[PDB]
RNA sequence: AGGACCGAACCGACUAAUGUUGAAAAAUUAGCGGAUGACUUGUGGCUGGGGGUGAAAGGCCAAUCAAACCGGGAGAUAGCU
RNA sequence: GCUCGCCGGAAGACCAAGGGUUCCUGUCCAACGUUAAUCGGGGCAGGGUGAGUCGACCCCUAAGGCGAGGCCGAAAGGCGUAGUCGAUGGGAAACAGGUUAAUAUUCCUGUACUUGGUGUUACUGCGAAGGGGGGACGGAGAAGGCUAUGUUGGCCGGGCGACGGUUGUCCCGGUUUAAGCGUGUAGGCUGGUUUUCCAGGCAAAUCCGGAAAAUCAAGGCUGAGGCGUGAUGACGAGGCACUACGGUGCUGAAGCAACAAAUGCCCUGCUUCCAGGAAAAGCCUCUAAGCAUCAGGUAACAUCAAAUCGUACCCCAAACCGACACAGGUGGUCAGGUAGAGAAUACCAAGGCGCUUGAGAGAACUCGGGUGAAGGAACUAGGCAAAAUGGUGCCGUAACUUCGGGAGAAGGCACGCUGAUAUGUAGGUGAAGCGACUUGCUCGUGGAGCUGAAAUCAGUCGAAGAUACCAGCUGGCUGCAACUGUUUAUUAAAAACACAGCACUGUGCAAACACGAAAGUGGACGUAUACGGUGUGACGCCUGCCCGGUGCCGGAAGGUUAAUU
């Protein structure tokens, strides 16, 4: 449910929260947590390699099963949890043999539900199968790219993939970007869409709200001096040039994909 | 066992002062200059042997060298049990 | 006002101490230079 | 509840005077702003010079910055004084 | 020595950082000290820093550093695995009295506590680099139960007043007591115990996770404080001697209760929230290889060991950082009274000071104030500066609005003391007693005492009652930027920057993009509801036309076109 905050102060006037009553309110499952120290966007040279990163609330990483390997052991959903690390939110599942793991929570999934992975699991949300076994036209998420590697595709909040065709060892997938991609039919996938589809409806409302997601301010190119950015100075607001990145590559249209190793799998580039 | 030579090396001189005296006549403790690397144990054993007296405990402090050129030395507060030493 | 020198023995030794000089060949050349000149105090390490 | 409000500590620095061989190589005094936050501070660490870092001012990088400091090329060169 | 002033959430005390002997004592007065100096943080000489329990070292880890091999790179070197370091964090334990000229949780006195080793005795499954628990965690808010601490009574010791009064609803001081050990309560949390079994926790385990079944659910953990003991002890107002007039010794009365209490403790609790809140060791348990009448473990008891190093002094400052004994800067801890909402402020307490030139005069002029007749912005670039407003309760309050605001809008009025209501009320706290019981750190009832507003009415005073200090000036019309925020340290705080939002564009993951000859790394342990770049800048209403040019994107029929041959 998305809720507007009443405007008792600026900085609350425009906030729109996404409040979910079913998320576990306790601590997470400690055996599946690791420390995850922040970077500030620096690499091992100490230089900022990605700008506008830093600060933000401390977060502990939750180990999430993207592989979904325990085949044939049914698992019941214990609880759905907030995860600071994804836009999606996760579910603690207990396997009948006594093991617990985290998975991405599908759209309709809820506590008490039974999921299962394998080649013989039933076609219903939360079940993970090789895409040989999934009917064409299915809606899947958490799709693999190479068999046994782990899901990489359609893994954010409201995302999903449509299995458009099966031609031999490859299935054609309609990625959320609108791209047709071939992937080996032995790659696994999960039925359904990733839950928490309302995530995109939230409105941060204030600058501080962004600051505590670790996002630092963005200074526009045109507001700098010429030594700083190609959108240089000027007396007043002057632009007069084709827009570029801070490193002089034309933004606004110029195409940067240059990978011929995987071009064979791109049935149709997005639009 | 701490052998004979080290004991013969660890005791430099008896420290003589108002504090040292009053310590002797009140706490029945004697104050010594000792080798800067001497240990509670080494001082204890050396006093017991070379002075043939019985010791309760040793307290040590290193006196920092005064600007001039004074070297750092260790002062020892040796608490005898009941023997009168000197 | 706050001035530029805010001493810290730990930071001093980590930044200019003898073993910090010895860590890299450029520091060892600093040391070689200072011996060649005959510095009485070879580094900050006291 | 709140980048809520008023207001000490704390953190700033809008105005006026004084000081200008200063008590001070930017302070004092009287007011001033924020004061649960995009806060403030301690201790360590990390990023290095055409480089860093920058809520962007050519700001900042040891009272030094349209390119730090130190040593060398080097007694650069100077139709100029 | 006596007064007088000043600080008093500091200008007092205690540390860390840093410094380094400045510490304490005796001498000295050349230089130093903005003056003189007999004094000194000065000179010179002698002393002073005592630890199993405090800290460091040490065990363990974070950011990070380094890194056997390794992967790279003309060389130098870069990155990085096993590892190894690295606190600002987690791992065992002492408190009260007394002492020095200067050290004290260190010495001494009393009363303790911790961790190993070594024996001895009893009883026994012990044993990992492995497993599972634990450590071990956010922000806000709201209690309750407390304590430090204060205040008052009582008590005990003293007093009887330089001037009217003052054997008392008088005056003044004291009324302190710890770790430890015993006890287990206001809280807080979880049901428990067997039995069987297993697609988990590398393998495997009796531990943990799962699944059943039975029986009790009434069981356990945790936790301030209180209380007892420590303690017939210590301290203690004071006397009483002696005296170097510094001071020392000797003796020592009461030592309780009520109320009000923290920002401290219970509490790492609880409740809520979204932004979803270290790590590893100590620790505890399980086993594996092994060991097997052994070894180990466990308990008792004895013995021993706990090294080494720091300990002086300054520490919001004349000991640090500022060239200075410099009006500046400098993290943490403690914090009494009376007014007060307060750590504001006024005045004080403990404690510390009077700022290392003074003495006169009482010119202009300068600085920092006070007060002004009549006027009242006439000043000026401009109300700059000054003056003014100010508190609490209550009444009342406009346009406009995004319905929250505006709004302390604006504007009023009541504030003192005394007496009564009511010898102190409402309320809070609560003894005895009285019963109960699952009988004591109990519950109910009952109310002595203690504390204690706010009002109303009446009376009274001054010129004035938020009487000081303290503490909003207010309203109207517009520009710009939504806002809170950020910036030109040291002439610009803004209309600039940032911002939520919006759009465009790239980008299918070994992503784009960046930093790197590279290896790599960030992005991201993210996956198109995601990331990057760009323009704009909340919100409302909206964003027209033009593709000539110039970019970018798509096509390439044809012309042209490089090495090459």
């Amino acid at each position: 449910a998305v809720v507007k905050c009443k405007p008792t102060s600026p900085g609350r006037r425009h906030v729109v929260k996404v409040v979910n009553p079913e998320l576990h309110k306790g601590k997470p499952f400690a055996p599946l947590l690791e420390k995850n120290s922040k970077s500030g966007g620096r690499n091992n040279n100490g230089r900022i390699t990605t700008r506008h990163i830093g600060g933000g609330h401390k977060q502990a990483y939750r180990i999430v099963d993207f592989k979904r390997n325990k085949d044939g052991i049914p698992a019941v959903v214990e609880r759905l949890e907030y995860d600071p690390n994804r836009s999606a939110n996760i579910a603690l599942v207990l396997y009948k043999d006594g093991e617990r793991r985290y998975i991405l929570a599908p759209k309709g999934l809820k506590a008490g539900d039974q999921i299962q992975s394998g080649v013989d699991a039933a076609i219903k949300p939360g079940n993970t199968l090789p895409m040989r076994n999934i009917p064409v036209g299915s809606t899947v998420h958490n799709v693999e790219m190479k068999p046994g590697k782990g899901g990489q595709l359609a893994r954010s909040a409201g995302t999903y993939v449509q299995i458009v065709a099966r031609d031999g060892a490859y299935v054609t997938l309609r990625l959320r970007s609108g791209e047709m991609r071939k992937v080996e039919a032995d790659c696994r996938a999960t039925l359904g869409e990733v839950g928490n589809a309302e995530h995109m409806l939230r409105v941060l409302g204030k600058a501080g709200a962004a600051r505590w997601r670790g996002v630092r301010p963005t200074v526009r190119g045109t507001a700098m001096n010429p030594v700083d950015h190609p959108h240089g100075g000027g007396e007043g607001r002057n632009f007069g040039k084709h827009p570029v990145t801070p490193w002089g590559v034309q933004t606004k249209g110029k195409k940067t994909r240059s990978n011929k190793r995987t071009d064979k799998f791109i049935v149709r580039r997005r639009s | 066992m701490i052998r004979e030579e080290r004991l013969l090396k660890v005791l430099r001189a008896p420290h003589v002062s108002e504090k040292a005296s009053t310590a002797m006549e009140k706490s029945n403790t004697i104050v010594l200059k000792v080798a800067k690397d001497a240990t509670k144990a080494e001082i204890k054993a050396a006093v017991q042997k070379l002075f043939e007296v019985e010791v309760e405990v040793v307290n040590t402090l290193v006196v920092k060298g005064k600007v001039k050129r004074r070297s750092d030395w260790k002062k020892a507060y040796v608490t005898l049990k009941e023997g009168q030493n000197l | 006002m706050k001035r530029t020198f805010q001493p810290s023995v730990l930071k001093r030794n980590r930044s200019h101490g003898f073993r910090a000089r010895m860590a890299t060949k450029n520091g060892r050349q600093v040391l070689a230079r200072r011996r060649a000149k005959g510095r009485a105090r070879l580094t900050v390490s006291k």
